[PDB]
């Protein structure tokens, strides 16, 4: 239930990434909690109340 | 036991890492620049390159 | 006569279509949802 | 050809056998064994 | 509290072509006219080295040798898209408040991020391609040690 | 086609082996699929045929034993004629079939 | 380790089988690996194993647990007395008793007051919110560093 | 997941000769389906040769290429052919395939080629062994006829010798539409034809029970006072067997007349395909045109 | 209200699209499996009892 | 993403948000003082 | 740790691997298996039963 | 699975005999040995 546009709109600090299976595999088998996984891309970041 | 000789045959696949080795400059591969296509709705304008 | 009529209604992505649900008055009805969808209406063509 | 014996007593042997004794192949009056022509079921199982 | 620490984006490695190793068995042209041909065919010429014999034995002859190779093709294709909003928060300001820039500047680098992710899938699916038709024609080493 | 283009040249690092006056480059291309979608074609699936019998009959004029000092099986004529096999799994662990 | 390239999706069946395989197999083979062997190359190919299995961390500091001559420290490894210092006994050509930096203090690290007042009113704490707000009305969705 | 691709990339794997590329370059404004949709397909997909069987059901090609998805030719190129899936209602133009001659106003269908194969003799893109299997676009009443025969061929397959099915073969495969003779390609029997059969009994006996008695004497009624070419020429396929009415009703009658439209509806879908191109203009050589309703 | 005869469903300024609702016993699927496109259709099939 | 071939339908753009937290495990030690010394 | 005790072999498929390290008495108090042998912390026989 | 016999004449020849013996399992007519199959008794009385 996190804001996340919060994450997609506020500038984020990059980093060289290291999972150590594919991503993908952990967020299909949820290493961590409140995983995003939209396709595409969403416009909802956009509208702002 | 009755007058059969069965005889079973089957198959088992085996994920492989295999390795390849090619010399220098064994095929020569001619590209172009990438062709940007349009493609317009309502909703969103996807792209094609 | 017609013992079932039929009509177009619209066009859908085929992969956004998955369960919600809708809420009034703290009643939930369970529902099928589809996102990206365009109307597209017709007339009621029917079949016996 | 893979590891398949008639009787249990001949697949003991490959069991209290050293390596390399699965691609032996030995037989007695109504049972045999034959073995593996590689050794796969003594490496590859086995890399640890 | 909530203590947010940190915004992690992810930085993509660069990969490129002519950046791998891969590319010591490419020879990488450019050619922009390259979708107005059929096919590139090569032609060789040789004759053989022939030895002198000795006599109550017969000997070799001149034959002529030509052979002929073809080229290949291979197209690829990554399909990004942008939403509408995007589009429109790009181009179309309005009332000029802060958080309209910060909708055109987020319109700004999602396009930009959109691009720089499309170069970097076509780069790898040169890389990819490129494999695909070098493995497809490599028999293996039992074969080559044989001949 | 050598006269065609690669006109400039850069230096950059990666790793070589000599093996019979031949330097060849070791590469690898975890850094091309390390977060993508396709299936590295470097990972592969080769597939190997078995085959093995059961149920057979040597023949009893030529009958023969060679682990006579090894093995010890008791005069049953049920021991003395195979119906069944025994193989391994892909874990070592003795399977039967009948 | 062993899967991290072939999967790449929602696990199959047939995958999370032999996830299952590997780990009977390797639970059955390393218990008490120092007890049940003491040869130099296997524990060796056991330990570069185990520091090659996890990740690197998110964030480093690159200046500090500088290793004399310049070396840089990947990991640590803790244990108990005994089987340190079996391990010291059996790969004496691979230890190395040097002086690393290390960092003299703790983090030292302290809330905006515009942090306090986000704190107090939506329950909630954005660190380096300076930075946040300068990037954000500057345009560059990057960050130097974080808190 | 991804949108409908308005423009398809078709590559030819295999190596094209000269010729080849020539004979493509006279396909372009011309339609060619596609069972699934990509934005970089592959050629084996693209055509008919795909679907050709050993059954050769005309009436299963048929209901196959009805599912297909419609595509329209362009920008013939170096192993690349582009393909523009049209939209709705917007004006498109169009080249002909099948050697019907086209006229304005009147909407044309998709169809299977008749005489498909060698006896064509059509040398379009043979290459892997796979040809370019072109869909014939004809007119309304040339594929109402087809599809008219082709049922007619079913009602008559039931309890016949096949001698009789050969002598009726013979007057039944025989078109000339426009000045333009046909032939229909080995008409046999399906399960999707039963299907058709099936429905076209039930709706004819429907018919049947819901035709008044006014419907059922109208055609006495007009005979026996008035004369005509058409009256004789319709009455001779009757049978044999100032009075009024014995009940009349408007509104009785008006409701036997809706439900009789929906069977007489019914009866008519199997003959009517679609309408897939509404002409507006035809190229005077008649070998092109402009069409609307994509 | 505002209803659509033709297009897509979406917010003003098109921010966010708009999804279509149905309850789970109007909803009715013929296939296994679906195609990349599919039209829905409303039936009102009559019970002549 | 990888730029696939002809005919093979490829993977869309895609992009993933995952939160982790913080663990809190405090400390404690008691200790008594006589009042000898006050 | 799990150990039958009890158990009891066919007699059709009837073998011995050893018998040139053993030989025991062809009574069946012998050639029964009704006790089984285990060790303890140290190494030590004992008899369960 | 543990080391487990049914004669004490087997367990005496198992643990008579050589370093490695828990490992294997042989058969007699109507006597076993289960063998255990990580050397723990091995392990843990070596290392003592």
């Amino acid at each position: 239930m996190e804001n996340w546009s919060a994450l997609e709109l506020l500038p984020k600090v990059g980093i060289p990434t290291d999972f150590l299976t594919h991503v993908k595999t952990s967020a299909g088998e949820e290493m961590f909690e409140a995983l995003r996984i939209y396709y595409g891309d969403d416009p909802e970041r956009y509208n702002i109340h | 036991h009755p007058g059969f000789a069965l005889t079973a045959v089957r198959t088992d696949t085996f994920e492989v890492d295999m390795l390849l080795y090619s010399g220098k400059s064994c095929t020569s591969v001619i590209i172009n620049n990438p062709i940007v296509t349009k493609e317009e709705r309502d909703i969103s304008t996807t792209y094609h390159v | 006569l017609c013992t079932g009529v039929i009509q177009k209604l619209g066009w859908c992505l085929a992969d956004d279509i998955h369960t919600s649900f809708l809420v009034h008055k703290e009643l939930k009805l369970s529902v099928v949802r589809l996102d990206n969808f365009s109307v597209e209406l017709g007339d009621f063509r029917e079949f016996v | 050809p893979i590891l398949s014996t008639t009787t249990l007593a001949l697949m003991e042997t490959k069991l209290k056998g050293g390596a390399g004794a699965f691609a032996t192949s030995e037989t007695h009056f109504g049972n045999y064994v034959v073995g593996e022509i590689i050794p796969l079921q003594q490496s590859m199982l086995f890399n640890s | 509290f909530e203590a947010i620490f940190g915004t992690f984006c992810n930085r993509l490695e660069w990969v490129y072509f002519l950046t791998s190793g891969l590319a010591a068995a490419a020879h990488a042209i450019k050619f922009h006219d390259l979708n107005k041909l059929t096919t590139g065919k090569m032609l060789f010429h040789v004759q053989v080295p022939r030895v002198a014999s000795g006599a109550g034995l017969p000997t070799s002859r001149q034959t002529t040798i030509m052979v002929t190779k073809y080229s290949e093709k291979s197209p690829i294709t990554i399909p990004f898209e942008l939403s509408a909003a995007c589009l429109t928060y790009l181009r179309e300001t309005f009332e000029g408040t802060i958080l309209d820039k910060i909708l055109n500047v987020e319109a700004m680098h999602t396009v930009l991020r959109a691009l720089k992710n499309t170069a970097d899938a076509m780069e790898r699916g040169l890389i990819h391609s490129f494999l695909q038709t070098l493995l497809r024609k490599a028999p293996p080493y039992f074969v080559v040690q044989t001949l | 086609l050598s006269q065609a283009g690669a006109h400039s040249l850069t230096p950059l690092s990666m790793d070589v082996i000599r093996l019979g006056e031949k330097t060849v480059i070791m590469e690898n291309l975890r850094r091309v699929y390390k977060n993508t979608d396709t299936k590295d074609p470097l990972e592969r699936n080769v597939d190997l045929t078995f085959f093995f019998p059961v149920g057979l009959y040597l023949p009893e004029d030529r009958g023969y034993t060679t682990v006579e000092s090894k093995v010890k099986l008791n005069d049953t004529v049920r021991n003395a004629l195979p119906t069944t096999a025994y193989l391994l799994n892909r874990d070592r662990a003795v399977q039967k079939i009948d | 380790v062993e899967n991290a390239t072939l999967a790449r999706q929602a696990l199959n069946r047939i995958q999370r089988s032999n996830i299952l395989q590997s780990f009977k197999a390797k639970m059955l083979a390393t218990l008490f690996l120092l007890n049940r062997t003491r040869d130099r190359d296997y524990v060796l190919k056991f330990l570069t194993r185990l520091a090659e299995a996890a990740t690197d961390s998110i964030l480093d500091n690159p200046t500090t647990y500088t290793t004399s001559s310049g070396a840089k420290i990947s990991g640590v490894m803790v244990s108990t007395a005994n089987v340190m210092q079996i391990i010291m006994s059996l790969l004496s050509s691979h230890i190395t008793k040097e002086t690393v930096s290390a960092p003299a203090t703790y983090g030292n690290f302290v809330l905006s007051p515009e942090n306090a007042v986000t704190a107090i009113s939506y329950h909630s704490i954005l660190a380096d919110f300076n930075s946040y707000k300068a990037h954000l009305t500057s345009g560059q969705p990057h960050l130097p560093n974080d808190s | 997941m991804a949108a409908m691709e308005a423009n398809i990339f078709c590559t030819f794997d295999h190596k094209l000769s000269i010729a080849d590329v020539g004979k493509l370059t006279k396909l372009v404004a011309a339609v060619v389906p596609i069972p699934q949709r990509l934005h970089l397909i592959k050629h084996y997909q693209l055509g008919l040769h795909q679907f050709v069987d050993h059954t050769r059901g005309y009436v299963r090609l048929r209901g196959l290429l009805r599912n297909m998805t419609l595509t329209l030719m362009r920008r013939v190129e170096g192993n690349q052919i582009l393909l523009h899936v049209p939209t709705h209602g917007l004006l498109y133009t169009v080249l002909n395939t099948g050697p019907v001659t086209w006229e304005k106003g009147d909407a044309l269908c998709v169809l299977p080629p008749l005489f498909h194969g060698p006896l064509a003799r059509e040398n379009l893109l043979t290459l892997g062994q796979w040809e370019l299997v072109l869909p014939w676009i004809v007119p309304m009443p040339l594929a109402l006829e087809i599809n008219q025969r082709l049922l007619i061929m079913g009602l008559f397959s039931l309890d016949r010798s096949y001698e009789e099915v050969k002598a009726a073969v013979q007057q039944l495969q025989t078109i000339t539409f426009r000045d333009a003779t046909f032939t229909i390609p080995d008409p046999v029997i399906d399960q999707h034809l039963l299907i058709d059969m099936k429905t076209a009994c039930l709706s004819m006996s429907m018919v049947a029970n819901l035709a008044s008695e006014l419907t059922m004497t109208y055609v006495r009624k007009l005979a026996l006072e008035d004369s005509s070419m058409l009256l004789v020429k319709c009455q001779e396929l009757l049978m044999r067997l100032p009075a009024r009415p014995q009940h009349v009703s408007p509104d009785d009658e008006i409701a036997r007349l809706s439900a009789l439209f929906v069977m007489l509806r019914q009866l008519d879908d199997l003959i009517r395909e679609q309408v897939v191109f509404t002409v507006c203009d035809v190229s005077p050589d008649n070998k092109s045109a402009t069409c609307i309703f994509k | 209200l505002t209803c659509v005869m033709r297009g897509y469903l979406y917010n003003t300024l098109k921010t966010e699209v708009f999804a279509l609702m149905i309850p789970k016993d109007m909803y009715l699927t013929w296939e296994e499996t679906r195609g990349r496109l599919q039209y829905v259709y409303l039936i009102i099939v009559y019970d002549y009892d």
